[PDB]
DNA sequence: AGCTCGT
DNA sequence: ACGTGCT
């Protein structure tokens, strides 16, 4: 749910 | 999920 | 109750 | 170095 490297 | 049962995600 | 990635 | 979004 972040994204900071991925953002799923 | 869904909605209902977001996505996954968002 | 119901889930998912790496820049 | 980080958790998200309604039925
Ligand atoms: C989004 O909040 C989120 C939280 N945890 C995870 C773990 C593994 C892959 C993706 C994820 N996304
Ligand atoms: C984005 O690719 C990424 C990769 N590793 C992490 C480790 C801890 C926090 C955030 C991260 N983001
Ligand atoms: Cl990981
Ligand atoms: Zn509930
Ligand atoms: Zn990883
Ligand atoms: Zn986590």
């Amino acid at each position: 749910x972040a994204x900071v490297x991925a953002x799923v | 999920t869904x909605p209902g049962v977001t996505x996954p995600g968002v």
